[PDB]
Formats: structure tokens, C-alpha cells, sequence
């Protein structure tokens, strides 16, 4: 009974052929990787 | 219609009914004063 006292919902934007796996996964966005899916001398390096 | 109304109208009518009922209370005080005055006047007139 008060103004702006409401309950929101986050219904999906669409259940069309636009939903799926929001995911590249590796080596396929822009350019291929340098170590992943590639033969290297030193291998995977340190870091985060 | 869409965004403003659903809440702005309540925001209006709240103080709207507040002021209306305040005027009603003013009138109520006026008429209670009037009834006390007419009783007093009838008593004074009878004593006169």
C-alpha cells in the first residue's frame, strides 16, 4: 500500500535460438592460443 | 500509464486525503464549537 514498494522479476530475455552456451572455451576467439592446443618448448607458464 | 502513475498517484492521494481530512477536522471543531455555543446561548437566553 506504499509507493515504489514493488517486487521485481528477472524473466529471461528470450528462450529463442539465442540462448545456449555463453562460452568460447579456448583458442577460438580472435586468435589461437600460444600453448593451449599447441606444441611448445617450455610449456604452460606461471601466473594467474 | 507506465512508470510514473502507479506510484506518483499514491504519492499524491496520500497528502491529498491528509489535507481533506484535516479540513474535515477543522469543520468538525467549528461545529462542535457551534453546538457548545448554541447550548450556552440558549441557557443565557432562558436565564434572561
Amino acid at each position: 500500500s506504499n509507493a515504489y514498494e514493488t517486487i521485481d522479476i528477472s524473466l529471461q530475455n528470450a528462450s529463442a535460438s539465442a540462448i545456449g552456451s555463453y562460452q568460447v572455451g579456448s583458442n577460438g576467439a580472435g586468435t589461437v592460443a600460444s600453448v593451449a592446443g599447441t606444441a611448445t618448448a617450455s610449456g604452460i607458464a606461471s601466473g594467474t | 500509464s507506465t512508470a510514473d502513475g502507479a506510484q506518483n498517484a499514491i504519492a499524491v492521494v496520500d497528502n491529498a486525503l491528509a489535507a481533506i481530512d484535516a479540513q474535515r477536522a477543522d469543520l468538525a471543531a467549528v461545529q462542535n464549537r457551534f453546538k457548545n455555543t448554541i447550548d450556552n446561548l440558549t441557557n443565557i437566553s432562558e436565564n434572561a
